[PDB]
């Protein structure tokens, strides 16, 4: 191939790693550890997928170069680029079935694969477009990435819903034991729609939103997602399938509303959680009048017991839960007071910041 | 561990 | 017990993190010893290998009494604690009471009697800077041997001499060794301690002046500083003289900035033999080549001025035992000291003969 | 890799 070019090192650093991103981690196809490289028109463009979802990083040529296109190891290519010295200027050109690097009197010789052979996600067509902050979809992410699944025979589960209405957007993520809900408003008009994005796509989504006054450009088709960020594109397959309806596992009528301080709940709970089961992290729940009891114990009979001044007037009554599930909703929401809505120790609990309700949080309990 | 579905 | 005591959080958490480093069969081993008397609270953890002790002041109300608890569990309760809270011990039992605020803990605990010591007699004695024993430690550490069958490579030799006090550490294929003179004299001793117990003193003393008190008996070693005494055993064995691997009439010598040489090394060690980690030197008129090639067939090349006085010669090496030496010196210049493919090469700063590294090449 | 001693 023809392909030739010469670029700062501080211009590849960044791009070489967005779009390593999605490379493992047990490989499978040898090509699978290679990023796609291209040049045309002016542009340079990286490429690294996973057959799943793919990264593509665009960077502009301002000293001579000549178009053509190769696939080089990642892990090498990005270790020579962040060896070398800070402004050095790294020259790249073929030769035969080998990528010659090299900067100053530093020169290697890369093994390639044909770009002709390089899985590059297939073509596909946009059907819901609109583009949003950065930080909405940062914090959407953020506010429920942690419920979901992980390796669960429920395929649709190891991902997150992402689901437009009206003006919001929306993410629920769930694994059957716990469920996080989050809407924010686009500030757009959205045709009602949800699509299932894998985990390992929600997270490198998130790792991609990092800059400044650049806006987030979503495109959904009917099996694919698309962000667009800066010179950035992120590309995932979707989950075929069918997800749960938040609408219907949120408690239908609690009667018990509770009320504390997020800060000290979160340390209760981390301190109870010390003298619990290791395996199966089981904590008690005591709500009487204005009064919150944690108690853990373990095998060994050693105990743990939290007393917390809280706004509670309901029955009193007594509910176990999986401590971590609890701690991962109150480090999750960055707030002043939670707000928990109980009915009986069988039921889930609805859990929500005490000052807003763009996100709740549903945790099923433990039989005590 | 009780199942929301 | 009677076993009683009442310390603030911010006392409690540094001593608990220092005495459960040697903490990792047993399941007393898993806990901390805990003694109160003469108005101080002992804290010890071991590996009955070495121990680490650490003494704190009581200046609220207490009672005399020892007992055992889990380690991790204790550490965790304390840490997890609201800064500046007022921690409360007492024994019921077999359990120990920890009560703090409106948060309260029972903990089971094993008997204190149970706990191992480690009683002997010191025959040498000094006096040093714990800084300065840390970056004894810090500068040879690195080269000691790892579960090799030569058990007393898997530590380091701590040797005084005149008024130096020395460290050296090899593992049969590299050598560190570091000299510091203490302006003490001392009787020439040399004792090895088992890199568990190595590492762990290493991790224990900070950058600070506080006078060190070293304290080496036949079969164990001590050091007290401050607050906090660690003690090991020793291994047991004979270690090689340095001063025997040392290159004895280098003829070569090449001189070069470390970071320019450690980065042109990292650089190469990318397209070397995973495995094997095999660069090739080439030095000759002013110059320093460095070559490297894996299964793969992929090839870098790096290009150095040096300042080279000596015949051109070609060596080959573990580039990880050089960048291992590199990334330990810290400093403006190195020299390397040489004579031929198949013979040690010594590196050094080109400003100091305080450390020496010492690193067998491969043949490539 | 030669040995050292």
């Amino acid at each position: 191939s023809h392909m030739k070019f010469t670029v700062e090192r501080e211009h590849l650093l960044k791009p070489l790693q967005q779009v390593s991103g999605p490379l493992g981690g047990r490989p499978t196809l040898p090509i699978l550890g290679n990023l796609l490289l291209q040049v045309a028109d002016g542009t340079l463009s990286l490429t690294g997928t996973d057959l799943e979802m793919e990264m593509v990083a665009r960077v502009a040529l301002v000293q001579p170069h000549e178009p053509g296109a190769t696939t080089v190891p990642a892990r090498k290519f990005f270790d020579i680029c962040r060896g070398l010295p800070e402004g050095a200027e790294i020259a790249v050109q073929l030769e035969g079935e080998r990528m010659l690097v090299r900067s100053g009197r530093s020169r290697f010789s890369l093994s390639t694969l044909p770009a002709a052979d390089f899985p590059n996600l297939d073509d596909w067509q946009s059907e819901v477009e609109f583009t949003l902050p950065q930080a909405t979809m940062k914090r959407l992410i953020e506010a429920t990435q942690f419920s979901m699944a992980h390796q669960d025979v429920r395929y649709y589960l190891n991902g997150m819903l992402f689901e437009t209405e009206g003006e919001e957007l929306r993410t629920v993520a769930t694994d059957g034991h716990r469920l996080a809900v989050c809407s924010m408003p686009i500030g757009q008009s959205l045709p009602s729609h949800s699509v299932i994005v894998p985990r390992k796509g929600v997270i490198e989504l998130m790792r991609m939103l990092d800059g400044g006054d650049n806006p987030l450009r979503v495109q959904i088709g009917s099996n694919n997602i698309r962000a667009h960020v800066g010179d950035f594109i992120f590309t995932s397959k979707l989950v075929d399938g069918r997800f749960p309806d938040y609408r219907r596992v949120l408690p239908k009528n609690p009667d018990k509303h509770l009320e504390a301080g997020c800060d000290l709940l979160k340390q209760a709970f981390a301190r109870a959680a010390i003298l619990s089961n290791e395996k199966f992290r089981g904590v008690r729940l005591y709500v009487s009048e204005n009064q919150l009891k944690i108690t853990a114990n373990n095998p060994e009979q050693e105990e743990a017991e939290e007393i917390l001044d809280v706004t509670y007037s309901g029955a009193e009554m007594e509910i176990g839960f999986n401590v971590s599930y609890v701690l991962d909703v109150l480090n999750a929401l960055k707030c002043e007071n939670v707000r928990m809505m109980l009915t009986d120790s069988v039921s889930s609990v609805q859990i929500e910041d005490a000052a807003s309700q763009s996100a709740a949080y549903v945790v099923m309990p433990m039989r005590l | 561990q009780a199942d929301l579905f």
